[PDB]
RNA sequence: AAGUCUGGGCUAAGUGGUAAAGGAUGUGGCGCCGCGAAGACAGCCAGGAGGUUGGCUUAGAAGCAGCCAUCCUUUAAAGAG
């Protein structure tokens, strides 16, 4: 999730089972739906709710536009 | 390329006896004589290590005399891995059978491509005089693609120098080289 | 024994090829500064030819058996020696008396000094291009 | 040796150079490379300069062409 | 792993490791050898553990030439079943291995590196090992 | 500690010590630690 | 019962006075290479600098995430680490 430009806010326990949770921009999620089962064994789960806009890192912001 | 090394007679001394003392038994031979020796062992190794079966060595008697022989045959102890027992053949100037070493020249295709250089043989039977050892002969192995052979039949030969076994005698081989992606099967 | 053989040899060569090579304290500075008295004893001389570093028991025994004296000046320390005379040697001499009196303290000293043929002496050296 | 991308046509590495060519330059348009950006470098001279890139070009995927 | 394709016997008298190696004392085709202290029934299992090992650690690269062969099959009478009413079954097969003989050998790779192979194979196996390079005495025989 | 029959330098600057019969290592990395046993 | 006998050596564990793979700067003795007053090993005083961010990768990997490359340069010496 470092991976993926993510500001890590914690962990918990679930079912045992451990929770995760963070800040991932939404642009580096596309293929997580299957990439979390890759690395979880066919174990996992996550549900991702838009928190919040913000300013793009400018090595980005100016760069997408081309 | 000219090894002497000295050598001392003995008749009745017991090889137990001469080996706890540091020598080295042996006997030195030919067509027209016969006489049971010893060498010291650490002086012995020194040179046979680099001479082998390949270079002239030269006995230097203590009746002053001075042979060159061929080492002609190592008797060694199976359990201890010590040279047992030495036998010096004594070169005449008639032409003799022996040993040559085989130089690999240059790196093969085959290697450079993962394979191994199976050296088949590291030396070769040859008729030849005395008075010309090659202390060298090259072969160009760089021909070589894995799966490829070399024998008796290649391989140059300086005058001269005959082979001294048949050329359908292989001396090279390159052959793939173990590999883990082989294994689990 | 040893390679420091190809050391006295390529480094008694262009000693005598030569007559007047001084010395000096060639080691206390930075890879900056140490380009620096390097780059421009290149040009305020002769050849690429500032300070050919190599060991003071080499040039001692160097400028021994070449026979040129023996700079006993003090070959002891961190000593480089610029070869004065495998550059144009001049009143470039203060190309170095000037360069380390002013860049960090005494940022490049002298110490033996053979001119011509004779030696030199201490003070005498950068006082021979100021 | 940034300029290098246009005296070659390519933009990118190679990813597998050594046996993998894509692009040539020869013993010639190394000495003009070897002059641009040359009131820097360390050298003073064209041949103590030229194999500075000629061996910047093989670090990515270009060769040199003799 | 090893053993014969097709025997005469199924079975064969245990026998007994008096003696030196009668054979097989120098290095015949590689740079390096182990060569065993101690005299065994080394088994099909202990040289497959051996050579695995060696390849591990070479990953691509070498020859490993296997000079000893498992062709002594080894008896066993099933569990908790008393004395006699004939001779067991085979479980499997052994070398028979006395001391200086040479049990496997390496070509084609660093001293740095067959030194290692060397010293893990060992390991693998039930007796203990000295590693050797050639030398002339090898080449003479 | 590692408390074990084989006791062995880990890293380059691991070291091997004797102290009041008993062979140690000593290391900066804690967990290098050996005493044998 | 009869030597606190004589001479040379080793052991520091009460080893002697019950055990294996294996581990080990235990200790004594051999042997063989390598460096060494052209000044070594240890410690400490400098230097450890360029082309250069080595290309790609990718949001960025600038000697150090990872596919690969790994030349040369002023040099006493400073790996594209
Ligand atoms: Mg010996
Ligand atoms: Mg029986
Ligand atoms: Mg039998
Ligand atoms: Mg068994
Ligand atoms: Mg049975
Ligand atoms: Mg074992
Ligand atoms: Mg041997
Ligand atoms: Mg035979
Ligand atoms: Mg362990
Ligand atoms: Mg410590
Ligand atoms: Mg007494
Ligand atoms: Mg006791
Ligand atoms: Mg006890
Ligand atoms: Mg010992
Ligand atoms: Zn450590």
């Amino acid at each position: 999730l470092n991976a993926r430009r993510g500001q890590i806010l914690g962990m918990e326990p679930r079912g045992n089972a451990q929770v995760i949770r963070a800040f991932v921009p939404l642009a580096e999620m596309f293929g997580y739906a299957t990439d979390l089962r890759s690395k979880t064994q066919g174990r996992g789960s996550f549900v991702m709710f838009f928190d919040h806009y913000q300013e793009v890192p400018k090595q980005v912001q100016e760069k997408l536009i081309k | 390329m000219e090894y002497r090394l000295k050598a001392y007679y003995r008749e009745g001394e017991k090889p137990s006896a001469l080996r706890r003392a540091g020598k080295l038994p042996g006997v030195m031979y030919n067509r027209h004589l016969n006489r049971k020796v010893y060498v010291d062992l650490v002086e012995f190794d020194k040179v046979f290590r680099q001479a082998s079966i390949h270079h002239v060595i030269v006995l230097e008697l203590p009746d002053g005399q001075s042979l060159p022989t061929l080492v002609r045959q190592v008797n060694l102890d199976k359990r201890r891995r010590r040279p047992e027992h030495v036998d010096f053949f004594v070169l005449s100037d008639e032409p003799v059978e022996m040993y040559v070493p085989l130089r690999f020249v240059g790196t093969p295709a085959g290697v450079r491509a993962g394979g191994v250089l199976q050296e088949i043989h590291r030396d070769i039977l040859v008729k030849v005089s005395p008075r010309n050892i090659p202390e060298f002969i090259e072969v160009d192995v760089s021909g070589l693609e894995i799966g490829d052979s070399l024998h008796a039949s290649d391989l140059k030969l300086p005058p001269g120098v005959e082979l001294a076994v048949s050329p359908e005698e292989t001396i090279a081989a390159v052959v793939p080289p173990e590999d883990v992606e082989k294994l689990a099967e | 024994k040893r390679n420091v053989e190809l050391l006295a040899t390529l480094k008694e060569n262009l000693e005598r090829a030569q007559g007047s090579f001084f010395l000096v304290n060639y080691q206390g500075l930075p890879a900056k500064e140490t380009h620096a008295l390097r780059q421009a004893l290149k040009q305020n001389g002769a050849r690429l030819f500032v300070a050919k570093n190599t060991l003071i028991r080499l040039a001692l025994k160097e400028l021994g058996l070449p026979e040129l004296d023996g700079l006993q000046g003090p070959s002891a320390v961190v000593f480089y020696e610029d070869p004065v005379a495998a550059a144009k040697t001049l009143v470039q001499f203060a190309k170095s008396n000037p360069k380390g009196i002013p860049q960090v303290k005494s940022g490049l000293l002298q110490g033996q000094i053979l001119t011509a043929k004779d030696v030199e002496a201490l003070a005498e050296l950068p006082t021979m291009d100021e | 040796s940034y300029l290098i991308r246009k005296a070659a046509g390519l933009e990118k590495g190679a990813h597998k150079p050594g046996r993998e060519k894509v692009g040539r330059i020869t013993w010639e348009q190394v000495l003009e490379i070897a002059k641009q950006k040359m009131p820097d470098l360390n050298t003073t001279d064209l041949e103590a300069a030229a194999r500075m890139i000629a061996g910047s070009a093989r670090s990515m995927g270009v060769e040199v062409v003799g | 792993m090893l053993m014969p394709r097709r025997m005469k016997y199924r079975k064969q008298q245990r026998g007994r490791l008096k003696g030196a190696t009668k054979g097989g004392d120098y290095v015949a085709f590689g740079d390096y050898g182990l060569v065993a202290l101690e005299p065994a029934w080394i088994t099909a299992q202990q040289i497959e553990a051996a050579r695995v090992a060696m390849v591990r650690h070479f990953r691509r690269g070498g020859k490993i030439f296997i000079r000893i062969f498992p062709d002594k099959p080894y008896t066993k009478k099933p569990l908790e079943v008393r004395m006699g009413k004939g001779k067991g079954n085979v479980e499997g097969y052994v070398a028979v291995v006395k001391p200086g003989r040479v049990m496997f050998e390496v070509a084609g790779v660093t001293e740095e590196q067959a030194m290692e192979a060397l010293r893990i194979a060992g390991h693998k196996l039930p007796i203990k090992t000295k590693i050797v390079r050639r030398d002339a005495y090898d080449e003479a025989q | 500690m590692k408390v074990r029959a084989s006791v062995k330098r880990i890293c380059d600057k691991c070291k091997v010590i004797r102290r009041h019969g008993r062979v140690y290592v000593i290391c900066e990395n804690p967990k290098h630690k050996q005493r044998q046993g």
